[PDB]
This record gives structure tokens, C-alpha cells and sequence, in this order.
């Protein structure tokens, strides 16, 4: 039934600025009937605003919900690293519950250059006939970051995943895994193994790299 | 067949208030009891004919008390000593005793 | 506050029926009215149904030709089955209260709180599969890091605790990543000082609930 | 302490005085179900 | 109440005979019930009219009647060979549950002329009272002029011109005199005039 | 053509009647009739045969009995001052208070109330044999019950009643059955050879109550319809408007307390509510019928009218009836006009007949809640003034029962609300409710319930928030002073607890902003809702709130907990650790000159009873009447006297100065 | 008897046996020396409906036998606005409105004193020798009367008054 379109779609602030999110009903409703939910990635949803002004139990005074009519707005003022989440807004007066699209805040940080690591595969992989190539970043920001895989000074292309997690809740850092996955033929008959890092916070690309083999 | 008969329409015979000017009613002991009544055409024109047809007496005194009762406010004094009289035959003509 | 506990498959097949159960703690039925919310990573917070203690139930008009809950007083649970599943059905599914009783019928529904633990439900052909839990030997600030590597599993999600949660200052667990062949594969590595390498051990737990695996893979140098 | 009172209400609202029997009741003829 | 009805017939044996009676919206003018009533000079009911028009199954010469409007009009033919009697009208009227009518009397003329048969009593011993009759009979129209005389000169109160039997008037004449008036004068001759003839018989103490 | 005359000839007893009726002059001045019309359902050409069967298809009461019944005065003669109101012309200079004598005109206040008009006797089959069709000024209550597989409908005008029942047997063959009462000189004009003696049940001397059916319909009604006309006839008689208002109003209320209408049977006790529902609202519209042309005391109106719309309400609920008609917007004007001139904040500082008076304006002014939400404050304003001068725990008097009835009706109606602005003044009124649902009061109410008296129609104990009142506890609390029967007993207390169920939306929370701060309601015993403070007493520890005591109860016996919660903000979560203990304090001095405990809470209860009292200080006066009385019993070790402050603190008055 | 005051009981009788059939209405129709027709009562076939005058013409009761072929009136004497000749009268029937069977009707300051070819008697009913020739009753309108006879027998009066 009702529709609720939230605003913005991504938003990225500094500790200490207002954040203004903004929820638009496609219909008339009450203000009565109206809740503001955080939610942080891996976590159930903590309700923050019912009835789209009144703060919840242990929300701080720092969070306001305003608004009417069929716009509504959500203030988070005195931003701080545990405001990491996405916030929805829902509106329970029709016939079905309907929520927002959300809103993800990210909040910024110093410039936190990566801490890279490389392992080679175990013998136990080897054993089945594959191999695994693990590289690590960690904390590290912002999120954008490359990796590229050399074997023997040659680029690796498509044979190689990775997956970035959420923003650390407390220090506002990222983590990236990179796996290179090979055949054990293929790997068998190469001998340095490297993951390169180029980041903002890095003065040069980072390179982590080993020889196949040595003790 | 008390002083006439009460033949229903057939089902082709129209009849109709307007076209009746004259109706006679019966007592309860001027024939041998039933409530028949005598609706007359205007008796006007050239030879002065006229035609009548009988009905149920119960029926058209009924019908002029609930008509004198639906507008006793405009009645003149001679239809309320009309509406008592049609009150006192409809209650003299019973039923059950005819059956 | 309330809390929940969700018990129900993980893995299941299109035609076939999805039933879970949530059981409240802390708290009673009696006056409330419980829902049951999906929410399809990315994507999300469609609400599905709700039941009382007494047995009124209010559908979402979206899924009423396909959803069934019930409650169980003497138990304090509720259950909540929905048939004719397809790929597009499998998401996490949550289970709150409102935050306000309701005891009447003519009365308007309320806010959620509190919200349980969403458990992921997976509609896939495909069939379980037993992760394999391979070390990544830490070598040479002076901090290093030791992880495990989780590959070859399906469906999601698994559980990765290191010395059964005696260590977690440091611990990173990425999100899976779906592989080429279907599989799933993560990683999990934690940071500590070079001072204690070697001497005192570190174990990774893996447990993945739907091939009932539990790994204990010990990290050692090579 | 003072006495416990009632809370304050507010004033009635302005009694209309001038709407007639259409505006109130409606058409007049009406089918009984 | 009354209806108002018209007097002096007329004709000349012509046997024919109209009179009008007038009534009001609930007696005439709405109302088709109305009769009459002449019958005789002794007695004054007979239907004679059973309707506007009908007539009773014993007077089969023409009567009849008009009720146009608020009038009822009356005809009549057969009844033209004899004085017989007034006519009045009545009709059922709802103000008053019967009404009748204000009176129509009724003589046809040309009929032969008779002188009258004036006659007279004995002086009539039985005390200061004489009250001279003179009887005077059989005459046609009732219009006498009678007079009294002593020889050269004239309570009297004396008039009856009603109808009789034979198609004739009567009247009488009694005047009250005295012996004081009856002794000292010659004798009374009474003298009636009937179109211009003084019929006489005179009485005297002998 | 151009209908102009008829004349009626009649021969009757020898002398013969001639009349004449012109068609063209009564038609022209009385136009809502048509000869033409009346002719057509007459069937003047209906042979002897066919209407004598017509005649026996009809059902004839065998036997009339005839009662003599007594009619009363119910309006009262006109008081010497009266202003005189025209209900279709009321301005603002119209009558100043609620002392100056008012009566409203009874021509435009019937014009008001038929307003509508419509076809009370229709064409259908049952009544088109015995009854020519009747369109009049009318006014109905429509009921259905059973998915429109049964039906009722009250039609009535200023001068008779038609009920008429239908039933569907949900295959064909409608059944019909009316009953029509009223005025026998009043009652519709019958059709052909029926006639009134042979119809009517029972009969008076003025009055009639006649049924129309056929004989299939009478024997298909008789399997599941057998009422009692003689006492039914009797009561719409002999009871004067208000009081059978009244009567029919307290059967519905048992109706619907005690689960009655939740799903209605087709019993023969129900469809006699269902006709003495019409009967209650006829009898109002006859009495102001009755007296045409003259005026109406204002007084005689309000409470007449004040019963009309409970009953309108009630019949809402239960059944989802339609009363269209016997509402004069002139006399709303005139009340909420008058509600104007007193202020709600102090109406309880006014005389016992000024209160009711005032408070059956309100809700016949304002007979929707959400208008005019300051009503409340007014109820709360008798409600409190009343709790000053009650005896503390005495069950109520009949005159006070009476006043707060008729003023719990404005709060009722907005506990049903959604939202409310008079949140506070609906706290205060069910607190004080609560303070005076004694055990006393418990047991009167359940002896009324018991016998069938006006005691339990209302009580205070509707609204209180006690939630400890289960079974067990009730019939403890039953009287048993009284030769009882156990019967009555058991289904008043099944009653009284049905009335108190928390699915009635008069019931639950919803209003008390710290319902929610409770996570096992199952087991809460009193919510307290000071000021700044309420207290969930209750006997569970696992409620969000600012602080956490732990009574004295006896070992293994259902321990009891007292959280406070400020303001109305729930915790972030349970206040977990060992519950605090309860202060004693011994050092208050019996002596008091000020009220020191105004705005607290003084709760007694035992450790192996429950909760016994609850006192609300509102007062000096209460203070005193507290301290300086037997109230405090230290003799006793069972019974624990706990005091409720206004910033949360539970103490333990264990001894006195 | 009759001749009663300004105030007065007498009591009439309509008595009239035509023939053996009584189920009809009558009436009582009134005369006087002034030249008019006035009606005064009537009653119904079964005796239950009754109507009188309703003027400075008003009358008092009136009732009717069936078991003994009469109608009955009884009147109060007005004298000045009251008359003396009251006729009988016999509705029609049904829806018919006048009257068809009559009557002769009955009787009529104080009391006076009865009495004190051409015989001369000087002066109610007149009659010579018993009616010896009814040819010549000849009674004069009041009030002698002549009653003729043969000029030859010079060598070879009943009156009655009511009241007296
Ligand atoms: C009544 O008479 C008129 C005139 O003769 C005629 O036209 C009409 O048809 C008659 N009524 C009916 C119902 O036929
Ligand atoms: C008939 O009607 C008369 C009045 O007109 C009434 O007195 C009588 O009781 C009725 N019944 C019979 C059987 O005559
Ligand atoms: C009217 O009379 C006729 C003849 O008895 C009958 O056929 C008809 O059904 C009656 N009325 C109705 C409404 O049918
Ligand atoms: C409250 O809301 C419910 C649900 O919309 C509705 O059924 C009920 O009538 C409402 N009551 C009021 C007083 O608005």
C-alpha cells in the first residue's frame, strides 16, 4: 500500500556534523504511526523513534524524528563511530506495514593506510589438488582500495575473489580478503606469489610476496 | 347468491375509481348478510343509460374508511358522520359465521 | 528487554514449504502481537504476518494466499509456515514484538521492539555441503596475523570463533564469497602480538548448522 | 501540598447555530433495509 | 329549513302547469332525491312526485318534474280540470335531515260563473246580543264585497272565502249588532256584491 | 377522466343515508394521498371465496385477555418560567444556565425527531394481506443478526410501533412475523375483512399489541419464539419513558458482559430485546406525540434522552444496529450550548441534581467522542468531588452509583478512542476508580449481579486498573451474608469478570504510556498513575522501569513487586541485580495540620490475600479520615501498609505518633 | 285529549295497521293554520337510530313497537312556536328517500262554550236530525250551518265540542 521512499541512498559524514535523513510517503498518514529503526550490519534492527517524534529507551537526546503530513525527517546530530548503520522508516497506520528503502551512513575517519599480509597454501589444500592464495588488509580507510595478484610478475585476471567487511563499529575502519585460487598443476610450476596494495594512505603500492618453497 | 354475485374481473376487464359516480351498500339484514356493494356509471347522456358491476362490500368499506382517515383533517363534518356510519356497517358485517 | 530464539531449515527446495518457530524469553505472550519480518540481503524489511496469544492473525495481502502462523501458549512460541517457495524467497527472517500491548481487535497496529535474530533461509536445488578448514601459517610493529580459511560449503552461513570465544580483540570474519562451482568460502583472521606466536595455541571453531560440521583446526607456524 | 485537581481542558468549540435540517439529517426519504 | 317555492298558477285550461322549488347545495343543487305533495284542501300529503321525475303508480296523467341545477322545476298536465289543493317540495337534506318547501296553491280559471246564494237567519232571540247571520254559498271567484244597511245608511270582523265540494266558494257574515240598534231601527238588509250585483235579503222584527 | 366525485348511498335500519365525498377537494388539500392508490390495493372486485382464504392464510389469536394496566406521567406540567425553545430556532440568546427553567416546543421537536419519512407498512406478502400501504414520517432501529439470515426492524412514528422479524433459512421460505403496539385508537387502518379483536394479543383499556403472521409463520416461529407478551405488554405500559429506557439498557449491558452477543443465539429472550429496544425508543417520540402543541421540560428531556443514546451505543456494539431518526439537532444544540455556560474543572462543586443534569447534557450535546474532549474533565470533576466526601471503602450509595453512571459514559467513550487529548484526566479518573473498588464495593456489585439489582449495572471497579481479580479471588469476595444460591452466584462472578476482560477496548491500557514498560502482562495486579510516577504493581519482576521493591510476603505465596516508572519512560531494560528492599518508617507522626501525603498512594494488602486496599490522598480531608481512624492496624502482622510517592519511593508505614 | 298550556305532557299516537309488514321507517310531519310543512322526527326500521328537529322547531321523545304495529311521540307544549296537527308518516325503503303510507292525523286564553230548506242554526262536528239528509249537509266554515230540505212540511240541530 503506502510506499516510502527514503533519501539519500548512501551518505558519508565526519564525527561531530548533522546527518538530516528524509523518508516521503506516497500517501497522507498520521504522525502518530511512524517508527525510525537502526539497524547495524549482522545486528537485529534497534527501534530509535516511535511515533515519529518520541525517543526510544536509551537513544540518546541527539537523535530527533520531525516531520509531517508525508515528509518525514530524521536528524542524528554529534555524529560518532557507533552511528555506523542503516537507518528505515516505517509507517504502521495502513493495512500493511511497509518500510524505507534505508539509508547507510558511513563515518569518515583519518586516512588509515592498510596493514597487508599474504599466506600460502597449506599442504592439507595441496593434498586435493588446489590451492588457495590468501591476501589481507586490515583497517584501513577509506574503503577504496585495489589489489592485484602477480605471479612471476604476471597479472592475474579472473581467477581471483575478495569481500570487504563492514565498517568497524569503534575505529571506523575496513578489512579486505583476497583469495587467488589456482589448480595445483598451476601452481606447482610458478615460484613467486605477491599481492600488490595501492591505497590513499599508502606513500607507495604495497607489495606482500613469497617464494613457493622456502623455509 | 345472496341479492347478487361477486364475478372477479376477467382477465381482459378493466375497471377503474373514475369512471364511477354511485355506489349503493348493503346491511347486515337488508340481504342474507354478506357485505356487497353496487358501483354505478354516471348515469348521463343521451337515454340516460347506465352499467354496474358488484363487488365485495367489505372491500369498498374498508377502502373509504382508511380514505376518510388518510384525511380527516380536511373532512367537512358530513363525511365524519359518513366515516361513522361506514365504521358501525363494517362492524356489524362478521366473519367465521360465513364459513 | 525480550529475546527470541528462531529454530527452522536453512536449506530448501522451490515447490517445497518453509516452517520456523521462534520461542520469547524474558517475557509473555499474553498482549502482544508477534510478527515475522524478511529481509533479503541488500534489500529488505518486508513485513509478513503477525499472531497474538490468542490466535488473530494479520497478513501481509502480498503473501496471504501463501502464509500460515500459529502460536503455542504453553510454550510461549509462535510458528510461522509459508509454502510454494521460489529462489526469490530466500532472505533472513526475523521475529519482534510490538512495542505496545494490544489486547483489543479494534485497535491499530504498533511499532516493533523488540526485534530477534534473523536466521537466513536459503530456496536453492542445490544440496548441503561440508566445509573444509584449511590454516593460514602466520610467518614474520612486531604484530602478525593467523587465520582459517572456510571453503567448499553451501548454503550459508557458518560460525567462526577463536579458543570458543576466549579471543575476539583483532578478529575479522569476512563475508562469504559464492564461487564458480556453486560454493561458498570465507575467511576468518585475527591479529595478535609476535611475543605470543608459537608458544601458547590458537584453535578456530567452524561450525556449519545445515551438514551438522564442527571443526577445530589448531594454528600453528610451518 | 495542595489539593489533587482535575487537569485543565479546553474550552468548548464553536456551537454552529446555523445549519438547517438538509445540512443535519439528509435527503428525508429514506429506505428502510 | 324552507325551500322556496312560487305561488300563483296560472292557464286557461290548457292543461298544462309550471312551478319551480329552489333548494340549496345539500337538499337540490347535489342531490337527486325530491318529491311533491298537493292532494286535496282537507288533507295535504300525496306523493304525486317520486322522483326529479318519477311518478307513483296511481297518477298517470303528466307530471313531472326538472332539477336543472340548483332548481327543481315541476310540470304538470292532467290535474287541469279542478281547484284541488297547494303543492309543496321536500328532499333529503344533509344539513337537516328533512326540508320541505314554502307553499304553492293551486285553481285553474275559466270555469263557468255562478252568482252566490246568499241567505239569512231569524233574528235570533237568544239579551243586548244579535250577531245578524248572513250565509252567502255557491259562487265563483271567492271575491265578494259585502255590506250592511238600516233602511238608508251602514265589531264586524267577518271573512271565510275557503273552497267547497261542488267546485264552489262559501263565506258568512255575523257582525255583532245590539236590540239597542235592533228594536228602535225598521229592518237589516243585508247586500253582497259579487262582480257588480247587489243580491239582497233583508230581515226586519216581524 | 379528471376524477371529480363519488356518492355513497346506504339503506341501512330504514332511513337512507345519502353522502358524497368530492375526490377533487381532498385531494387537492391533503396531498400525500392517492385514491387511485388505495382503490388498486383494495381488490374491490374480490369474490367471497378468494378473500375467505386470504382471511384463513392469517394467523388469529385465539384468546385476548384483557389486563388493566396504568399508564404514568411522565411530562411533567410546564414550571412556572419556562422559556419556551423552538427547537427549529435556537440561537445563543437562548436560556443562560442550567438554573433558568427551559422547556422545548413539542411541535417542532416532533417535526425534529420524524423527520425522515418512508413506507412503514410495505408491500411484501405478510403485511399486503391484512394492511393498506402506509408512508409516514417514521423513524426505525434495523438490526441483523446471523450474516442477514435473521433480521429486525423497529419502524415507528409519533402514534404506533411495527416490529417486524425475518428470518432465512438460508434454502428459501422467508418467515415473518410483526407486532405492532400502540394506541388502539391509533393503530394503522386494516384491509378487507380483517379486523383489530381478533389480532390483538393483549389489550388495555387505551393500549394494543397486535401480531400479523400467518399460520406457517406462527407455528415455524413458535419452535424457537415463545415470549411473554402479557408482562412485555405490562412493562411498555405501565413504565414511564426513562425507566423502561433504562430497563431495556441494563438487560443489554448483562447481555454483553458475561460473552451474550458475542455470537447471538435465536432465543426467545433475544428477539424480545430486540422488540422492547423499539419499544424504549416509541415510547420517548409517543409521550412528546402526546402532548401537541405544548412544551417539554427540559430536564424530563435530557434524561430521557441521555438513556436513548447509551442505548443507541450499546445496540451499536453488540449488534451493529441502525437507529436512524429520534435526534432533534435543535435539543443538541441547546445542550452543547448549555455546556458552554459551566466549566467542566469544578463541576463536582455543584448540587447532586445540577451534576446530573449537566452531565445528561453533555452527552446528548455531544453524543460522539472526539469533539468536545473537555467533558472529561468534567466527569473527573464529580468523580473526584465525590471520592472527598465518600466513605473511605463503603460501597456506593444508590443516588452517588447513579451520578457517576451517568458520567462514566464520556469516558467510556474516549477509552475507545485511538488517540486522546485527555490522556492525564482519563489517568486520574480510572485511579480514582481504582481507590474506590474496595472489597465492599466487590461484593455489592456481585450481590447486584446476583439478584438482578441496579448494583450491577455500575461500578467503579468497570474502570479500575485492578488486575488481580481472578475467579478465586472473586467469589472470596463474594457477599455470602445474603441466603445466596450459588447459581447466581457463580454467573455473576463469571459476569463481572467477563466485564473486566482486557479485550474490551474500555479495558486495556492503551492510554497508560507505562503498560508498555511490563514484558510478562499475565501477571500484573494494579497500575498506580500518580504524578510524574506510575507504579506497576504486579507480581513479576521482569518490568522495565526506573527502580525495583520487593514486598513481605509469606514464604512460597506469590510474591509481589512494586516498579515505578518516572514519567512514563520505560528503561532500556530491566532493572536486574536484587531487588531493593522496602524502607520502614516509624517516625510519621499521627498529628498532621498540612497535607503532607497530598498526591500519594496508601495501598494495603496481606501476605497471603492479595491486595486489599487502595487509597488515593487527595485531600486534608482524606489525610485525616486515613490517620485518625482504625485504617491503621499494626496489631495485625498479615497486612502491610505500603505508601506510594510522587517521585517513585516505596515505604513501609509500620507504626505511627 | 289535548289543549294543554304553554307547558305540556300529552302523549300521541301514530297507530296505523295497513297490513302485517312493520319493518319500515316513520316519521312525524306537523301542520298549522299557517300554510306550512315542517318535519319533526324519525326512527329507524330496528329501532336503533333516531333523529329529531334542530331549530327554534326542536321536539322531545319519540319511539316504535314492533310487537304492537305502532310508532309512539310524546311533545312539550311551546303553544306560540308549537302547532297542533301532526300527521304519520312511512318511509319508503332502501335508497329511496320520501314516504309513501300516511295518517289523518290527530287533535287540536281557555275554554268557551259549545252552543247557543232554510233552517237556521246559530253556533267540532255539525249534524241535523242524525244525518235524516246527507244530500244538504251544508255546514258554513267557522259558524253556522244550513241543512237544506222540501219548502212543503212546515207542519210535519247536533253539535259536539271536544273541549266541552
Ligand atoms: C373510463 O372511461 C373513459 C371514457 O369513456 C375511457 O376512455 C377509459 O378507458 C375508462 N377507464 C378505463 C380504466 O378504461
Ligand atoms: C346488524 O346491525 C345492527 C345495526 O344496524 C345491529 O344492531 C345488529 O346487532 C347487527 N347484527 C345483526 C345480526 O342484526
Ligand atoms: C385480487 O383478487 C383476485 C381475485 O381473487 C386475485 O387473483 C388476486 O391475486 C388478488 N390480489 C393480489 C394482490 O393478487
Ligand atoms: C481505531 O482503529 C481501528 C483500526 O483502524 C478501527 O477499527 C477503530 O474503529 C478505530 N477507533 C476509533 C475510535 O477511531
Amino acid at each position: 500500500e503506502i510506499v516510502l521512499t527514503q533519501s539519500p541512498v548512501s551518505l558519508s559524514l565526519s564525527p561531530g556534523e548533522r546527518a538530516t535523513l528524509s523518508c516521503r510517503a506516497s500517501q497522507s498518514l498520521s504522525s502518530t504511526y511512524l517508527a525510525w529503526y537502526q539497524q547495524i550490519p549482522g545486528q537485529a534492527p534497534r527501534l530509535l523513534i516511535y511515533g515519529a517524534s518520541s525517543r526510544a529507551a536509551g537513544i540518546p537526546d541527539r537523535f530527533s524524528g520531525g516531520g509531517s503530513g508525508t515528509d518525514f525527517t530524521l536528524t542524528i546530530s554529534r555524529l560518532e563511530p557507533e552511528d555506523f548503520a542503516v537507518y528505515y522508516c516505517q509507517q504502521y497506520g495502513s493495512s500493511p506495514r511497509s518500510f524505507g528503502q534505508g539509508t547507510k551512513l558511513e563515518i569518515k575517519r583519518t586516512v588509515a593506510a592498510p596493514s597487508v599480509f599474504i599466506f600460502p597454501p597449506s599442504d592439507e589444500q595441496l593434498k586435493s589438488g588446489t590451492a588457495s592464495v590468501v591476501c589481507l588488509l586490515n583497517n584501513f580507510y577509506p574503503r577504496e582500495a585495489k589489489v592485484q595478484w602477480k605471479v612471476d610478475n604476471a597479472l592475474q585476471s579472473g581467477n581471483s575473489q575478495e569481500s570487504v567487511t563492514e565498517q568497524d563499529s569503534k575505529d571506523s575502519t575496513y578489512s579486505l580478503s583476497s583469495t587467488l585460487t589456482l589448480s595445483k598443476a598451476d601452481y606447482e610450476k610458478h615460484k613467486v606469489y605477491a599481492c600488490e596494495v595501492t591505497h590513499q594512505g599508502l606513500s607507495s603500492p604495497v607489495t606482500k610476496s613469497f617464494n613457493r618453497g622456502e623455509c | 347468491y345472496p341479492c347478487c354475485h361477486v364475478t372477479q374481473l376477467a382477465a381482459q376487464h378493466l375497471l377503474a375509481l373514475e369512471n364511477i359516480s354511485d355506489i349503493y351498500l348493503v346491511s347486515n339484514q337488508t340481504c342474507d348478510g354478506f357485505s356487497l356493494a353496487s358501483l354505478n356509471s354516471p348515469k348521463n347522456g343521451s337515454n340516460q343509460l347506465v352499467i354496474s358491476r358488484c363487488a365485495n362490500g367489505l372491500n369498498v368499506v374498508s377502502f373509504f374508511i382508511s380514505i376518510l382517515k388518510r384525511s380527516s383533517s380536511a373532512l367537512t363534518g358530513h363525511l365524519r358522520e359518513l366515516l361513522t356510519t361506514l365504521e358501525t356497517l363494517y362492524g356489524s358485517f362478521s366473519v367465521e359465521d360465513l364459513f | 528487554q525480550v529475546q527470541f530464539q528462531q529454530w527452522g531449515a536453512g536449506l530448501l527446495k522451490p515447490s517445497e514449504t518453509l516452517s520456523l518457530t521462534c520461542g520469547v524469553y524474558g517475557g509473555s505472550l499474553s498482549g502482544y502481537y508477534w510478527s515475522w519480518i524478511r529481509q533479503t540481503p541488500g534489500k529488505g524489511l518486508e513485513w509478513i504476518g503477525e499472531i497474538n496469544h490468542t490466535g488473530t492473525t494479520n497478513y501481509n495481502p502480498s503473501l496471504k494466499s501463501r502464509v500460515t502462523m500459529s502460536v503455542d501458549t504453553s510454550k510461549n512460541q509462535f510458528s510461522l509456515k509459508m509454502s510454494s517457495l521460489t529462489a526469490a524467497d530466500t532472505a533472513l527472517y526475523y521475529c519482534a514484538r510490538e512495542g505496545a500491548p494490544r489486547w483489543a481487535l479494534k485497535r491499530p497496529s504498533n511499532w516493533f521492539d523488540p526485534w530477534g535474530q534473523g536466521t537466513l533461509v536459503t530456496v536453492s536445488s542445490a544440496s548441503t555441503k561440508g566445509p573444509s578448514v584449511f590454516p593460514l601459517a602466520p610467518s614474520s610493529g612486531g604484530t602478525a596475523a593467523l587465520g582459517c580459511l572456510v571453503k567448499d560449503y553451501f548454503p550459508e552461513p557458518v560460525t567462526v570463533s577463536w579458543n570458543s570465544g576466549a579471543l575476539t580483540s583483532g578478529v575479522h570474519t569476512f563475508p562469504a564469497v559464492l564461487q564458480s562451482s556453486g560454493l561458498y568460502s570465507l575467511s576468518s583472521v585475527v591479529t595478535v602480538p609476535s611475543s605470543s606466536l608459537g608458544t601458547q595455541t590458537y584453535i578456530c571453531n567452524v561450525n556449519h548448522k545445515p551438514s551438522n560440521t564442527k571443526v577445530d583446526k589448531k594454528v600453528e607456524p610451518k | 501540598k495542595p489539593n489533587v485537581e482535575v487537569w485543565p481542558v479546553d474550552p468548548p468549540p464553536p456551537v454552529n447555530f446555523n445549519k438547517t435540517a438538509e445540512q443535519e439529517y439528509g435527503d428525508k426519504e429514506v429506505k428502510l433495509p | 329549513s324552507v325551500l322556496t317555492q312560487p305561488a300563483s298558477v296560472s292557464g286557461s285550461l290548457g292543461q298544462s302547469v309550471t312551478i319551480s322549488c329552489t333548494g340549496t347545495s345539500s337538499d337540490v343543487g347535489g342531490y337527486d332525491y325530491v318529491s311533491w305533495y298537493q292532494q286535496h284542501p282537507g288533507k295535504n300529503p300525496k306523493l304525486m312526485i317520486f322522483e326529479v321525475n318519477n311518478r307513483p303508480s296511481g297518477v298517470s296523467t303528466r307530471f313531472s318534474g326538472s332539477k336543472s341545477g340548483n332548481t327543481a322545476s315541476l310540470t304538470i298536465s292532467g290535474l287541469q280540470a279542478e281547484d284541488e289543493a297547494d303543492y309543496y317540495c321536500n328532499s333529503y337534506s344533509t344539513t337537516t335531515t328533512w326540508v320541505f318547501g314554502g307553499g304553492t296553491s293551486l285553481t285553474v280559471l275559466g270555469q263557468p260563473k255562478a252568482a252566490p246564494s246568499v241567505t239569512l237567519f231569524p233574528p235570533s232571540s237568544e239579551a243586548n246580543k244579535a250577531t245578524l247571520v248572513c250565509l252567502i254559498s255557491d259562487f265563483y271567484p271567492g271575491a265578494v264585497t259585502v255590506a250592511w244597511k238600516a233602511d238608508s245608511s251602514p265589531g264586524v270582523e267577518t271573512t271565510t272565502p275557503s273552497k267547497q265540494s261542488n267546485n264552489k266558494y262559501a263565506a258568512s257574515s255575523y257582525l255583532s249588532l245590539t236590540p239597542e240598534q235592533w228594536k228602535s231601527h225598521r229592518s237589516y238588509s243585508c247586500q253582497v256584491t259579487h262582480e257588480g250585483s247587489t243580491v239582497e235579503k233583508t230581515v226586519a222584527p216581524t | 377522466a379528471s376524477l371529480s366525485e363519488v356518492k355513497l348511498h346506504l339503506d341501512i335500519e330504514g332511513h337512507a343515508s345519502h353522502y358524497t365525498i368530492p375526490w377533487t377537494e381532498l385531494m387537492a388539500k391533503v396531498p400525500g394521498l392517492s385514491p387511485e392508490a388505495l382503490w388498486r390495493e383494495a381488490n374491490v372486485t374480490e369474490d367471497l371465496a378468494s378473500m375467505l382464504n386470504r382471511y384463513k392464510l392469517i394467523y388469529k389469536t385465539s384468546g385476548t385477555l384483557g389486563i388493566a394496566l396504568a399508564e404514568p406521567v411522565d411530562i411533567p406540567a410546564v414550571s412556572e418560567g419556562s422559556m419556551q425553545v423552538d427547537a427549529s430556532k435556537v440561537h445563543p440568546g437562548v436560556i443562560s444556565g442550567l438554573n433558568s427553567p427551559a422547556c422545548m416546543l413539542s411541535a417542532p421537536l416532533e417535526k425534529q425527531l420524524f423527520y425522515y419519512i418512508g413506507t412503514m407498512l410495505p408491500n411484501t406478502r405478510p403485511h399486503s394481506y391484512v394492511f393498506y400501504q402506509l408512508r409516514c414520517h417514521l423513524s426505525y432501529v434495523a438490526l441483523s443478526i446471523n450474516g442477514d439470515k435473521f433480521q429486525y426492524t423497529g419502524a415507528m412514528t409519533s402514534k404506533f410501533l411495527m416490529g417486524t422479524y425475518k428470518r432465512v433459512t438460508e434454502k428459501g421460505d422467508e418467515h415473518v412475523l410483526s407486532l405492532v403496539f400502540g394506541k388502539t385508537k391509533d393503530l394503522p387502518d386494516l384491509r378487507g375483512p380483517f379486523s383489530y379483536p381478533s389480532l390483538t394479543s393483549a389489550q388495555s383499556g387505551d393500549y394494543s399489541l397486535v401480531i400479523v403472521t400467518t399460520f406457517v409463520h406462527y407455528a415455524n416461529f413458535h419452535n424457537y419464539f415463545v415470549p411473554n407478551l402479557k408482562d412485555m405488554f405490562s412493562r411498555a405500559v405501565t413504565m414511564t419513558a426513562a425507566s423502561y429506557a433504562r430497563y431495556v439498557l441494563q438487560k443489554l449491558v448483562l447481555l454483553e458482559m458475561k460473552g451474550g452477543c458475542r455470537e447471538p443465539e435465536l432465543d426467545t429472550e433475544t428477539l424480545t430485546t430486540m422488540f422492547e429496544v423499539s419499544v424504549a425508543f416509541f415510547k420517548v417520540g409517543h409521550a412528546v406525540g402526546e402532548t401537541g402543541n405544548g412544551c417539554v421540560d427540559l430536564r424530563w428531556l435530557a434524561k430521557s434522552f441521555f438513556e436513548l443514546t447509551v442505548l443507541k451505543d450499546i445496540i451499536g456494539i453488540c449488534y451493529g444496529a441502525t437507529v436512524k431518526g429520534m435526534q432533534s439537532y435543535g435539543l443538541e444544540r441547546l445542550a452543547a450550548m448549555l455546556m458552554a455556560t459551566v466549566k467542566m474543572e469544578e463541576l463536582g462543586h455543584l448540587t447532586t441534581e445540577k451534576q446530573e443534569y449537566a452531565l445528561r447534557l453533555a452527552t446528548v450535546g455531544y453524543p460522539k467522542a472526539g469533539v468536545y474532549s473537555g467533558l472529561i474533565g468534567g466527569a473527573t470533576s464529580v468523580l473526584l468531588s465525590a471520592y472527598n466526601r465518600h466513605p473511605l471503602f463503603q460501597p456506593l450509595h444508590t443516588v452517588m452509583r447513579e451520578t457517576l453512571f451517568i458520567g462514566s459514559h464520556v469516558v467510556l467513550r474516549e477509552l475507545r478512542l485511538n488517540v486522546t487529548t485527555q490522556g492525564p484526566n482519563l489517568a486520574l479518573y480510572q485511579l480514582l476508580s481504582t481507590a474506590l473498588c474496595s472489597a465492599l464495593e466487590i461484593g455489592e456489585v456481585l450481590r447486584g449481579l446476583a439478584l438482578g439489582t441496579e448494583s450491577g449495572l455500575f461500578s467503579p471497579c468497570y474502570l479500575s486498573l485492578r488486575f488481580d481479580l481472578t475467579r478465586d479471588k472473586l467469589l472470596s469476595m463474594a457477599p455470602q451474608e445474603a441466603t445466596l444460591d450459588q447459581a447466581a452466584v457463580s454467573n455473576a462472578v463469571d459476569g463481572f469478570l467477563g466485564r473486566l476482560s482486557l479485550e474490551r477496548e474500555d479495558r486495556d491500557a492503551w492510554h497508560l504510556p507505562a503498560y508498555k514498560c511490563v514484558d510478562r502482562l499475565d501477571k500484573v495486579l494494579m497500575i498506580i498513575p500518580l504524578i510524574n510516577v506510575t507504579f506497576i504493581i504486579s507480581s513479576d519482576r521482569e518490568v522495565r522501569g526506573s527502580a525495583l521493591y520487593e514486598a513481605s510476603t509469606t514464604y512460597l505465596s506469590s510474591s509481589l513487586f512494586l516498579s515505578p516508572v518516572i514519567m512514563n519512560k520505560c528503561s532500556q531494560g530491566a532493572v536486574a541485580g536484587e531487588p531493593r528492599q522496602i524502607p520502614k518508617i516509624q517516625n510519621f507522626t499521627r498529628t498532621q495540620k498540612s497535607c503532607i501525603f497530598c498526591g500519594f498512594a496508601l495501598l494495603s494488602y496481606d501476605e497471603k490475600e492479595g491486595l486489599e486496599t487502595t487509597t488515593y490522598i487527595t485531600s486534608q480531608e482524606v489525610q485525616n479520615s486515613i490517620l485518625s481512624s482504625n485504617y491503621f492496624d499494626f496489631d495485625n502482622l498479615h497486612v502491610h501498609y505500603l505508601l506510594l510517592t510522587t517521585n517513585g519511593t516505596v515505604m513501609e508505614i509500620a507504626g505511627l505518633y
